[PDB]
RNA sequence: UGGAGGUAAAGCUACUGAAUGUAUGAUGGCGCCACCUAGGCGUACUGAAUACAAUUAAACUCUGAAUGCCAUUUAUUUUA
RNA sequence: CGGUCGCCUCCUAAAAGGUAACGGAGGCGUACAAAGGUACCUUCAGUACGGUUGGAAAUCGUAUGUAGAGUGUAAUGGUGUAAGGGUGCUUGACUGUGAGACAUACAGGUCGAACAGGUGAGAAAUCAGGUCAUAGUGAUCCGGUGGUCCAGUAUGGAAUGG
RNA sequence: UUUGGUGCCCAUGUCGCUGUGGAAACACCUGGUUCCAUUUCGAACCCAGCAGUUAAGCACAGUGGAGCCGAAUGUAGCUGCAGUGAGAAUAGGAAAGCACCAAGC
């Protein structure tokens, strides 16, 4: 298999929320989106996490 | 949004003419040598 | 030898022949036509066989016409060998003949020498053949 | 403007020329287009740059470059790379960029003798071609290392090719 | 190429095929045709496909400004207790005179 | 009774492959002269493309059934 | 000995659906922050005439043509004002759910109206819970990582678990 | 009833050829300074004006050219030798049809 998943979490809490795929060798750039956060229950920039 | 077009004009050279439409405007009123009513398949 | 010159499929279906002539039912190109009264296959060596039969007979006169054409191929798994465990190599070609299928026709040379060049070529097919003159 | 002289005389002479008792049968100049066809960038040569200034230089119209629609091997042009570049120009710049050609450039050219004998499309459409972008006015001698032609047509509002004869043969081009 | 009419006919063949594929509710579509003398309006009713009401500058108007096409069509439609709609520009924009008629639609007593 | 479907059959200038003939003949090959390159001559032949006639197909379809199927109506029967 | 061992599409498969064989052909173990979502605009390839570099064939305008083009990829199905090409704005490539069905031995898979929260595009209706559809993946146990309106072997914590 | 708009129909609705008409309307057209716009451009989109136009679009009459549609008989397949019935071919039709709305009638 390839391993080509990533998480984000959101950064005011840093829960690790959101799950997709991203291909790192075409767009090195960090993922930071801005999505729906359960914990602080509004659209909140959401940013790569390991 | 382009370059600055206007209405030149120009100098003939032979056929004591002119003409005066549109160009780079940095050289109003240019000669040219061979003029309008120059060459000879413009005339006979 | 008659012979596709390449084909899509290598091994198709074999076509039963038993029916009554989807077209090829009449003779359209000379006064004369061979039928068959019996659906059989007749490979490619055999219309070589009918077909040199035609021409040694007809003189430097008259015209034949082949109708039928060995379209279709056909396989046979090599000898001495268990079942299964594939399918047989195609082998050689064949032209299906169904009943009624004017396959042979000639032109431009007498009557009875024409019938006679028909006979003689009816004798290398296994087919049961017959005898059919142009319509007007 | 050359477009004075067309809307003095031409509608009236074209419309006696020809029994048409319409005053707008007459043939009517509809655009004009300029290519040149920049192939020379395999890469990037200048990368169209010098291609696009002198274009805009000749002609108020801004250039506009074309992406390739095709994939050619033969080349280094497949599914992309534009090359070459386009100016479709009309209004006041029509009328006036093409006398600036007829009064200016064509005497300036190498040999200007006679052309238009076979060059109609025969639906009303006429083409000229240009070996070099030095000789027209609008441009200093520096330029791209290859100096290249141009492409340029004129279409009108009939089909029928002797009405293009017609009308450019009242705006005096050479025959 | 095309004649600048059956184009804009095409466009709104386009309109009018996203509006009877999604239309879930009856509302009642209000289509404006433009013309380059002037406008005029008329609100197909669907699913059943007759015309309720309708207006135009051929309402004793003059040339097309006038978005007195919006006030009497919405005074038309108020009459009949639908005031749920649902705008088509034809073939047009939604700008310049279509703008001025659409507003002035809303403005009346319309939901849309 | 209404309906999905693409079979049997049929058909192929209604596409895809295969493919027969006659007429027009391109692409070419045999020669061929000039000319050293742009080229001409008739081609016992291969046949672009088209017309006319005629063909084949499980993985070809402009077309195309019957039976079978689904659901429903009416009559009768069975409490599975 | 050899070959194969799961998943996807056609044919075989007998005009519903299904249907075996060491039967006939071929693919996958993904790819894209745009090839997603939305508003707006636009619609073939090819051939013929016409044109400097420029040639069979680049591009340019013109007509002609009814798809032979495109559709990320295998085959099939569908799609010419579309589900294809360009642009502006974004990230719904949401959270919590789920009436009712499909096909199914079980496990699992698939489709989805409708409802609440808070958003994007848009004038608005509307659309959006990933892409035109069909593959693109692997149970349980064990252990690790992040959060926690859970417990904490007498009590308070902790370790260890949930 | 005729003109214009438009939905439903998908070619017996087309493609084309020859003529006739444009008061009201539909386009052309005239300008681009405004709102707005082009991979660039008042071509187009979008404004605001109708001097001229029946040329073109639009409509109307005629056109059996291509394309399209296609009866009956007979046949092939079927399903227990009768009913079922196509395809292809043919005579031949065919210059669209159904509604609602605004005008002058
Ligand atoms: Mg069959
Ligand atoms: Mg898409
Ligand atoms: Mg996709
Ligand atoms: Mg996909
Ligand atoms: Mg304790
Ligand atoms: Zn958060």
């Amino acid at each position: 298999a390839v391993k080509r998943s990533t998480r984000l979490g959101c950064n005011d809490c840093r829960e690790i929320n959101y799950l997709t795929f991203k291909n790192v060798k075409k767009n090195p750039e960090k993922l930071a989106l801005n999505k729906f956060c359960s914990r602080c229950r509004k659209v909140v920039v959401h940013k790569e996490v390991k | 949004f382009h370059f600055p077009s206007q209405s030149v004009s120009f100098k003939c050279a032979s056929c004591s003419n002119s003409f005066t439409i549109e160009s780079t405007l940095k050289q109003k009123e240019i000669t040219i040598d061979i003029c309008g009513k120059c060459h000879p398949f413009y005339i006979g | 030898m008659l012979q596709p010159k390449r084909t899509k499929y290598r091994k198709p279906h074999n076509v039963s022949y038993e029916g009554k002539a989807k077209g090829n039912s009449y003779v359209a190109f000379g006064e004369y036509g061979l039928v068959a009264t019996k659906g059989n296959w007749i490979d490619a060596r055999a219309i070589e066989s009918a077909r040199i039969a035609i021409s040694k007979c007809l003189g430097k006169t008259g015209k034949m016409w082949i109708r039928i054409f060995p379209h279709m191929s056909k396989t046979k798994k090599p000898l001495e060998v268990r079942m299964g465990s594939g399918k047989g190599n195609p082998e050689f070609w064949v032209a299906v003949v169904k009943q009624g299928t004017v396959m042979f026709e000639v032109a431009n040379i007498p009557e009875s020498q024409m019938i006679k060049a028909l006979t003689r070529a009816g004798h290398k097919l296994p087919v049961t053949w017959k005898i059919l003159k142009r319509e007007e | 403007n050359l477009k004075a002289h067309y809307q003095k005389t031409i509608a009236k002479e074209l419309q006696k020329s020809f029994a048409f008792s319409s005053i707008m049968q007459v043939p009517r100049l509809e655009k004009i287009v300029i290519n040149m066809g920049v192939g020379d960038a395999i890469r990037d040569s200048k990368f169209l740059e010098s291609a696009l200034n002198e274009l805009h230089l000749i002609s108020g119209q801004k250039p506009v470059a074309t992406k390739a629609k095709n994939a050619i091997s033969t080349y280094k042009l497949r599914a992309g790379q534009l090359i070459g570049c386009k100016v479709t120009l009309r209004g006041e710049r029509m009328w006036a960029f093409l006398e600036k050609l007829i009064y200016v450039a064509l005497p300036r050219v190498r040999d200007f003798r006679g052309l238009s004998l076979k060059s109609f499309d025969g639906r009303g459409n006429y083409t000229i071609g240009i070996k070099e972008q030095i000789i027209f006015p609008e441009i200093v001698y520096d330029d791209i290392k290859r100096i290249r032609g141009f492409d340029v047509t004129l279409v009108t509002s009939t089909n029928k090719d002797s009405e293009a004869l017609a009308l450019l043969r009242a705006l005096n081009l050479p025959l | 190429m095309k004649t600048r009419t059956e184009q804009r006919r095409l466009r709104h063949k386009r309109i009018v095929k996203k509006i009877r594929a999604t239309n879930h509710d009856n509302r009642v579509v209000l289509m404006v045709i433009k013309s380059l003398n002037h406008i005029s309006v008329q609100a197909w009713d669907f699913s059943q496909n007759i015309v309720l009401a309708s207006s135009s500058s051929l309402a004793l108007k003059l040339k097309n400004n006038a978005k007195l096409v919006g006030q009497d069509i919405a005074d038309k439609l108020v009459k009949l207790k639908l005031t749920n709609v649902v705008f088509d520009t034809g073939g047009s924009k939604y700008h310049g005179r279509i703008a001025a008629l659409a507003e002035a639609a809303r403005e009346r007593g319309l939901n849309f």
